[PDB]
């Protein structure tokens, strides 16, 4: 969980 | 303005 | 969210989309698994409303979502509507979601976890952008 | 509504602290966020509230309420999950 | 209600208590009928919650009420919780309640039903008496 | 919440002039009654705003949203039932 | 409906 | 103060 495949860019 |  | 940016698509992938029947959207929820959705008791889901996981633009018709159909709802009896108070609702989802690049779930802490003030985190939704 | 997901990063602020916004409105199983040039707003409720802890997105939060008008200078109260995690963990396992 | 007054004892007799499963009394509702009762749609009301109709005073364990199970919610779905526009829920009894002095049905207008300002209306429930 | 029941009689007001307090918050489905020295509060919504109508108690409004301090000087909003009846009607005899 | 077997008192 |  917790680790998504592709990436949060904030 | 709140719901009741 | 006011002043928020808009997310790159699928970044966030327990954020689901509670809508009605209707397919409009009225309150967010987070996948903890493939069959279980938390959201807010104060949401005031029934059985009749649709969990769409996969879903970055609403106005797409061209996004495999998922919609999900909603077997039972949880709303925490500690509950107490006049306060807010213990704001949390549990959905188990009739047909399970189907986990992949876009759909996982988020993870939950240990009741004793321990989350600063100071501590910059995110929140995420299609709540409204301006008042 | 917007079409598209939105996010915003915002700070963790102390029950102590957010109470000086909210007085007793502010309770054990909330925990507010913001009072930062975002806020939360309508039809974000019920969504995630989310905290990197040992580099995996771990839910604090759960978008309950705040300002009638979304004012960016009050902070957004939010479910708090460490107070009701014991509670889902219970729901999960008798059903 | 603040600066209300205490009603004679079986008086209203639509009106019922939703009340969780542990007897909080949450919002109330109006009986239309022996099957059904009128109650908001921001109220959130699940099948685990409890109409209680024939009730005066929620402290007694002497008076004769009826605890009635829900068998289905159905929110409108023009309800707009973001504006808590057409806030409006009908519950479906699985137990229909027995209508006696104490329990009885309100009547419902029509459509064209014409209701003047100025004019004086009664509002009743368990709410706060003071904030 | 007070343990036994409470009543109070209230007049209606009109949208138009309901909007002079809620502004656009006014919607057709709301009926707006009080600001009269009593309130609707906390735990009274879903109940009911009845007026009498050839002898009989019927159903005008349900106690919906209004003041967050349940204010005396403020209109209370309700649904609209005449609104809403082809609703109900519908339901009842789908069901 | 609407008719009261215990009259309101208001 | 509203819900969201």
């Amino acid at each position: 969980c917790g680790v998504p495949a592709i990436q949060p860019v904030l | 303005p709140g719901a009741y | 969210i006011v002043n928020g940016e808009e997310a790159v698509p699928g970044s966030w992938p327990w954020q689901v989309s509670l809508q009605d029947k209707t397919g409009f959207h009225f309150c967010g929820g987070s996948l903890i698994n493939e069959n279980w959705v938390v959201t807010a008791a104060h949401c005031g889901v029934t059985t009749s409303d649709v969990v769409v996981a996969g879903e970055f633009d609403q106005g797409s018709s061209s996004e495999k979502i998922q919609k999900l159909k909603i077997a039972k709802v949880f709303k925490n009896s500690k509950y107490n509507s006049l306060t807010i108070n213990n704001d949390i609702t549990l959905l188990k989802l009739s047909t399970a979601a189907s986990f992949s690049q876009t759909v996982s779930a988020v993870c939950l802490p240990s009741a004793s976890d321990d989350f600063a003030a100071g501590t910059t985190c995110v929140t995420t939704g299609w709540g409204l952008t301006r008042y | 509504t917007p079409d598209r997901l939105q996010q915003a990063s915002l700070p963790l602020l102390s029950n102590t602290n957010c109470k000086k916004y909210w007085g007793t409105k502010i309770k054990d199983a909330m925990i507010c966020a913001g009072a930062s040039g975002v806020s939360s707003c309508m039809g974000d409720s019920g969504g995630p509230l989310v905290c990197k802890k040992n580099g995996a997105w771990t839910l604090v939060g759960i978008v309950s309420w705040g300002s009638s008008t979304c004012s960016t200078s009050t902070p957004g109260v939010y479910a708090r999950v460490t107070a009701l995690v014991n509670w889902v963990q219970q729901t999960l396992a008798a059903n």
